[PDB]
């Protein structure tokens, strides 16, 4: 008997935008 | 304005209409570091310890946003020793001054933080990580030497240096002794 | 007793020589430590212009 | 702008069992 | 007497540093000028001459020799040991 | 000025707070560091150490 676990691969997609002068 | 704060920082506001706005002292899920940014994602998931959810699909109407313009910012190179010794929110620059009246503004206050006998060890490791980005072989070399005086042997070598330091005013006074005996014992032997 | 007499001369110049060397040694530390950090006031300091692709890490 | 993926976790189980004499 | 012993060690620790002679002279000058005006514009001038006169070549070599004091010290202390050593070898 | 003796008082169910006690250990030269800045100054956190 030997019980494993296998990474399988994924992703979340992340948008990210700029604040002109930090304002 | 420039202010110290306490490492890490991390600061996440929700904004209504779904995203999020981040500024934080280190990465995760792929959003940079020390620059802000408005962040949104397509899929419920965990970032800097708490949830970031996908938004509800919204209708397109007119915007009024507002568009600033755009501005490069340059700082002092040692911004960061600057707002330490104050210990409150310190005026640093103009958006439009010029590099010699930015540079001619904390430069007397910073030569006085001098070498003193009491705490050589920590003003070298600061010199050092003052150094690092201008030269780093000597950075290596005076963090190297840094770690000699406060940490071979139990820092004996920091003690004796320390000590040598604070004695120097006995040792002129007596080597002054010195020089008034062997100048009369030197003319009392010339025939 | 003349073997101890020449120890002690011998133990007396490199007792000196010891001491003028060490006395070169921290007045050259002291002197490089102090113009460096003047040469570290004075450098270009860092530019921010709020652009995030910039800073992008893969 | 700057469309970004970042992984997320996932696993599979597999179990294993022996043969034998390898027959 | 109260008003004046309240920022007067701070101010006395605003001392002339290797690293900014003539902007720190300049300082002086203006803090002078009200007492005693013909001091003022004695140290106005000796303030423009390193700064100005050439390309500031003396207000740099004042500087870096001042710098280098601890260096001549240690120098200078090295030729009394020889001279003390080279007369005593003269006498008979 | 006067300090006057309360009027008899009914008591009642309570809700007051009563929060944790707490040693604070200061800098033997608190004074000074305080005295030289001229302005309200951070001097510790309530979990540093020495
Ligand atoms: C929640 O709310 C927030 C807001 O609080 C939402 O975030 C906002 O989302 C908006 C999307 O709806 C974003 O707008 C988009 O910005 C994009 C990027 O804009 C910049 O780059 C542009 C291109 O630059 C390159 O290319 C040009 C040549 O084409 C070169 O010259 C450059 O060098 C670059 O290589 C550029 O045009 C933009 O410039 C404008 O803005 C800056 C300041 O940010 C000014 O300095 C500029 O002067 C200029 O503004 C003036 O001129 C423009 C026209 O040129 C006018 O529109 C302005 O009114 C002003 O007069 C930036 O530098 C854009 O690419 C993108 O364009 C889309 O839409 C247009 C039509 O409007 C189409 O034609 C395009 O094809 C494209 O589809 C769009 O405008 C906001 O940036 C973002 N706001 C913030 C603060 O982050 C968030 O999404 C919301 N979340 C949810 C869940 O709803
Ligand atoms: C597709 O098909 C394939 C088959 O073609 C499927 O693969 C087969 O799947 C089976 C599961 O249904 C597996 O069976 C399981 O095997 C486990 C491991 O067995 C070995 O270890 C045992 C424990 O060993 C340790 O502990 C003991 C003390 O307890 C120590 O002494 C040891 O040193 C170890 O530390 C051990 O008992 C087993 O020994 C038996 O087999 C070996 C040969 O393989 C012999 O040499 C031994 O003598 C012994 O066999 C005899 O004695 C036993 C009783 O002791 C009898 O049962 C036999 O008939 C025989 O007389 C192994 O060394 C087991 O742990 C596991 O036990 C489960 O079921 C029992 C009841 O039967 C329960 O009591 C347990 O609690 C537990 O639930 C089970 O038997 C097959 O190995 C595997 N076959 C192959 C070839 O890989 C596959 O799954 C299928 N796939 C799909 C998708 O359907
Ligand atoms: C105007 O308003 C103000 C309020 O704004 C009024 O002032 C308040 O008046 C109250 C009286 O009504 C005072 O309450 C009383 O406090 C007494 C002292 O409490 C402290 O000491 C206790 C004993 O400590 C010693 O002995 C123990 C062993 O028994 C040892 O372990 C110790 O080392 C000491 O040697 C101690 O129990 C208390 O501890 C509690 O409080 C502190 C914080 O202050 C906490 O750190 C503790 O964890 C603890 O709180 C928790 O646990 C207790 C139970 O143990 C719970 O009750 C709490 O809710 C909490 O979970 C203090 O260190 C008390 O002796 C006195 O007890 C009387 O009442 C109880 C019943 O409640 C009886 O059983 C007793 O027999 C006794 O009659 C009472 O509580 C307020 O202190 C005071 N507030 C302030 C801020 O000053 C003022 O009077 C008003 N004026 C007018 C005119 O009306
Ligand atoms: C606001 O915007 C201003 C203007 O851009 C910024 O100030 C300028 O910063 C830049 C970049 O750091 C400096 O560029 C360097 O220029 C020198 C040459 O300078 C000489 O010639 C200039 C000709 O126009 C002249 O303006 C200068 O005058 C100033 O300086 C003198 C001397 O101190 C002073 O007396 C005057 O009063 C002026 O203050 C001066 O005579 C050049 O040598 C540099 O070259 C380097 O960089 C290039 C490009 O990478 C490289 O190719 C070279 O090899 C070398 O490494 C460099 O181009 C510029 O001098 C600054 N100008 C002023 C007026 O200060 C300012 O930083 C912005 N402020 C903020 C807050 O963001
Ligand atoms: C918050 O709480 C902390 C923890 O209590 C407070 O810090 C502690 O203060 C006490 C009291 O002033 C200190 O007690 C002394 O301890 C030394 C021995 O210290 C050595 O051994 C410790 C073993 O646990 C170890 O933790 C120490 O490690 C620290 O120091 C080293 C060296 O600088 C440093 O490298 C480490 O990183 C740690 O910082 C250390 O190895 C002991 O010699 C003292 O004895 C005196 O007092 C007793 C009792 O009166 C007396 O009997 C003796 O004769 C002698 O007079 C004394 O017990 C303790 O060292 C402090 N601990 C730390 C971690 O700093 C802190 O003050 C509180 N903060 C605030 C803001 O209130
Ligand atoms: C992060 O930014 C991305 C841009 O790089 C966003 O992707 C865009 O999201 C919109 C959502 O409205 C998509 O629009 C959909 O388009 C499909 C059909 O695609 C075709 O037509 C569109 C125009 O309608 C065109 O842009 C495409 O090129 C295709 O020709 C429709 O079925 C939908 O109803 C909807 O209209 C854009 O297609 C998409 N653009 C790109 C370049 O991928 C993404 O949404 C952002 N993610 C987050 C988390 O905010
Ligand atoms: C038990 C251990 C064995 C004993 C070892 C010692 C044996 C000594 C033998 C006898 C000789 C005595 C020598 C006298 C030394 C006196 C030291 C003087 C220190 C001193 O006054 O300097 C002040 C503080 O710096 C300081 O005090 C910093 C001093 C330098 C620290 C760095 C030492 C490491 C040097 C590394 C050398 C290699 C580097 C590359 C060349 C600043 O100077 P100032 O008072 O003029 O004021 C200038 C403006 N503030
Ligand atoms: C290529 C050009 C030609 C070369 C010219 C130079 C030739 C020199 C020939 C060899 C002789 C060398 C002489 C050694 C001088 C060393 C200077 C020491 C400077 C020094 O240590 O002073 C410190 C900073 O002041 C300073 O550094 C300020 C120094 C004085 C600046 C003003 C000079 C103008 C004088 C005008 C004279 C007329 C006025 C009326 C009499 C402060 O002193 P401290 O370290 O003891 O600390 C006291 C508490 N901070
Ligand atoms: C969110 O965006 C990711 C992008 O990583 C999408 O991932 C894709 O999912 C499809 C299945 O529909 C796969 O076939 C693709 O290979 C994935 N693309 C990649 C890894 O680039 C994901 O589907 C999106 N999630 C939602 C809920 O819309
Ligand atoms: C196959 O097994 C994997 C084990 O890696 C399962 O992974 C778990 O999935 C749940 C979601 O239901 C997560 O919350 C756990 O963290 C995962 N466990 C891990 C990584 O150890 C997976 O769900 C299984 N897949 C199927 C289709 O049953």
């Amino acid at each position: 008997s030997l019980r494993m676990q296998h990474p399988v691969p994924k992703y979340v997609e992340v948008n990210m935008t700029s604040i002109p002068q930090g304002v | 304005w420039a202010e110290a704060v306490k490492e890490p920082f991390v600061q996440v506001n929700p904004l209504k209409n779904g995203s999020y706005l981040v500024l934080a002292s280190s990465t995760d899920c792929q959003i940079p570091p020390y620059v802000p940014s408005i962040v949104t994602v397509n899929e419920t998931t965990s970032c800097f310890g708490l949830d970031f959810k996908r938004p509800l699909v919204a209708e397109e109407r007119l915007s009024f946003e507002p568009r600033l313009p755009n501005l490069q910012l340059r700082l002092p190179h040692l911004v960061g020793i600057i707002a330490k010794i104050k210990g409150i929110k310190i005026e640093v620059t103009s958006s439009g001054e010029s590099i010699k009246e930015q540079i001619e503004r904390a430069k007397a206050e910073l030569l006085r933080l001098d070498i003193h006998e009491g705490d050589t060890p920590a003003w070298i490791q600061q010199l050092a990580a003052a150094t690092k980005d201008v030269w780093p072989a000597a950075a290596s070399a005076l963090q190297g030497i840094g770690n000699f005086l406060s940490g071979t042997a139990q820092g004996i070598f920091g003690t004796a240096f320390s000590l040598l330091g604070y004695l120097k005013p006995i040792l002129i006074g007596v080597g002054v002794i010195l020089l008034v005996i062997l100048i009369f014992k030197i003319v009392s032997w010339i025939p | 007793y003349t073997c101890c007499a020449t120890s002690s001369r011998v133990l007396a110049w490199i007792f000196l020589v010891c001491i003028l060397l060490i006395i070169v040694l921290v007045s050259c530390f002291v002197t490089i430590s102090r113009i460096q950090w003047n040469k570290d006031i004075q450098v270009l300091g860092p530019v921010i212009d709020w652009n995030v692709t910039q800073r992008a890490v893969y």
